[PDB]
């Protein structure tokens, strides 16, 4: 993930 | 929405990804973070520390609420100030600010 979820 | 967070140790209003993740890296505790400021409009991002790897978080300002995740809160500061005292990452709360650090 790029950008963490959550 | 609130400005209250523009004086504080964590925030950053210029501070691109990669600034990020070096000062992060000089902290090795989990629950190091700093928010910046990004470049999409209305969007931030909390950069943090856990499990010896650096993530990031988008969080939106929208209206007089910012947005993480289906999380909603009045402002950004009041944002932090609840995952300093509940965990954002599994069981990582946000405890180290890094002020240039």
């Amino acid at each position: 993930l790029y950008y963490w979820d959550q | 929405g609130s400005h209250m967070h523009e004086s504080k140790e964590w925030y950053h209003a210029s501070l691109t990804r990669a600034q990020a993740e070096h000062m992060l890296m000089r902290v090795p505790r989990d629950g190091a973070f700093l928010v910046r400021k990004r470049n999409e409009p209305n969007s931030y991002a909390i950069s943090f520390r856990a499990e010896g790897k650096i993530k990031h978080c988008r969080v939106q300002q929208e209206g007089q609420t910012v947005m993480l995740g289906n999380s909603e809160f009045d402002s950004l500061v009041d944002l932090i100030s609840y995952y300093e005292k509940h965990p954002l990452y599994r069981k990582m709360k946000l405890r180290y600010p890094i002020n240039e650090e």
